[PDB]
């Protein structure tokens, strides 16, 4: 629904036709992990919610390079998902 | 019998067509209005108001 864990409680038919697969996760608490050495994130699910393009508008008697909001034209297509990386640490950083 | 500029008086002493006379002037004046808008719409750019 809203976390993994009960999404992973859903069908397929079930799921087919509300738009729910293009959403992304939501996770709860506020720990901390620290990755061990040779780990990898996975899953990875970036979802956009807002888009604008830079132009030129104007406010009053001057022009200024703004960006102005936009609707988009497609449909719920606009997610990643199952991005994968590999985690190090250069001098205290993590690197993806 | 009547010249070229007097054939629009044959409604003088007729109300029931005088209203339609006008009503016809009226629909006129209301489409030029409509036609105007609409053909000055497809011709300007707002991109620029300053
Ligand atoms: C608002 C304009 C207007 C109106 C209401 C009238 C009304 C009248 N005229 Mg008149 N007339 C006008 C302008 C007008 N005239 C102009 C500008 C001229 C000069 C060319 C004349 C020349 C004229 C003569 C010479 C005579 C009349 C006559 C008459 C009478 C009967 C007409 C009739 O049966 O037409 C019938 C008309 C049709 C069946 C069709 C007309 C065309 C239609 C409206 C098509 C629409 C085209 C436009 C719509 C928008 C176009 C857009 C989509 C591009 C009536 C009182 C007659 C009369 O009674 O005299 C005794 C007569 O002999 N008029
Ligand atoms: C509200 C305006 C208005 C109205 C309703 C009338 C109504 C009338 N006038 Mg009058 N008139 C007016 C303004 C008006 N007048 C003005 C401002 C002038 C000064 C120029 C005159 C000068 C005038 C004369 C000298 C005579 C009339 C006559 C008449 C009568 C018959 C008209 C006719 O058959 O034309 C018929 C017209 C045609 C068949 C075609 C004319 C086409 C013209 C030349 C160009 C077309 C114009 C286009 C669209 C115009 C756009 C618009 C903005 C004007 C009728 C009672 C006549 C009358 O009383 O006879 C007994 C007459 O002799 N009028
Ligand atoms: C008490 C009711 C009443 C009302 C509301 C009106 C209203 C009007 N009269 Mg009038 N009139 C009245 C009594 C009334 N009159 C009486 C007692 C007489 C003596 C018989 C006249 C004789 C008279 C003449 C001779 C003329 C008018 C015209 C007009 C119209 C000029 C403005 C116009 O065209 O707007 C533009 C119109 C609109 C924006 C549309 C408004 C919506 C309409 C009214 C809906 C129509 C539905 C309704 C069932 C039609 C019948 C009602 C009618 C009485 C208005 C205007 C709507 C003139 C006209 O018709 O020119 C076209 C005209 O030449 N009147
Ligand atoms: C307050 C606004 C107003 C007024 C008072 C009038 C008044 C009139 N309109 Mg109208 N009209 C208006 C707004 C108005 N209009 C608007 C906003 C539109 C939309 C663009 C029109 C479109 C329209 C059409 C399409 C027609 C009229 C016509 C008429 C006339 C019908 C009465 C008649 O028989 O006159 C008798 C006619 C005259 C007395 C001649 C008047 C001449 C005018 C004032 C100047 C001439 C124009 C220009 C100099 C061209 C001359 C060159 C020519 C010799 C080749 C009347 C004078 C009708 C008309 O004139 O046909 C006869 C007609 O067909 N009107
Ligand atoms: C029902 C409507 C009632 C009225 C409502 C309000 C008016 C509606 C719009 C009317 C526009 C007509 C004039 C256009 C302006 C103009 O002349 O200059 C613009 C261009 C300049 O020319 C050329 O030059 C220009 C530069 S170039 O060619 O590219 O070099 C170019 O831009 C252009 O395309 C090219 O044509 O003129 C023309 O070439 C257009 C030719 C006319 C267009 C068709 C007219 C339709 C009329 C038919 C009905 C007649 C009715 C008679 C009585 C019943
Ligand atoms: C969709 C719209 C398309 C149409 C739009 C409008 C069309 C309207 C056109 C009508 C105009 C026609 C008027 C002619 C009709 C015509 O003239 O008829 C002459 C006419 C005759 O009057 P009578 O009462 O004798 O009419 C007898 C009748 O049979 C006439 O119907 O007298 C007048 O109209 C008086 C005005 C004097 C007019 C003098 C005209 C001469 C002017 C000068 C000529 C140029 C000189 C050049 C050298 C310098
Ligand atoms: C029927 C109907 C309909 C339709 C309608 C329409 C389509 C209309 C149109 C209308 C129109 C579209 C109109 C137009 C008009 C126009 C006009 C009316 C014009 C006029 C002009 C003039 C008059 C001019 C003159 C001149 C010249 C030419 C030159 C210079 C000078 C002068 C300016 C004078 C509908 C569906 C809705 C509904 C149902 C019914």
């Amino acid at each position: 629904a809203i976390t993994k864990s009960e999404l992973n409680q859903l069908s397929y038919l079930q799921v087919k036709g509300t738009g729910l697969a293009n959403r992304c996760s939501e996770v709860i608490g506020e720990d901390t992990i620290t990755p061990k050495s040779g780990a990898r994130l996975v899953d990875m699910c970036i979802e956009p919610k807002a888009w604008a393009v830079e132009e030129e508008i104007g406010k009053a008697g001057k022009t200024e390079k703004k960006f102005v909001n936009s609707k988009v034209m497609t449909r719920q297509t606009y997610t990643l998902e199952g991005i994968e990386g590999s985690l190090k640490t250069d001098g205290g950083k993590i690197v993806f | 019998a009547l010249p070229w500029y007097r054939v629009h008086t044959v409604v003088l002493n007729d109300p029931g067509r005088l209203i339609s006379v006008h009503l016809m002037h009226t629909a006129l004046v209301a489409g030029w209005a409509g036609s105007m808008a609409l053909y000055e719409l497809a011709v300007f750019d707002p991109s620029d108001p300053v």
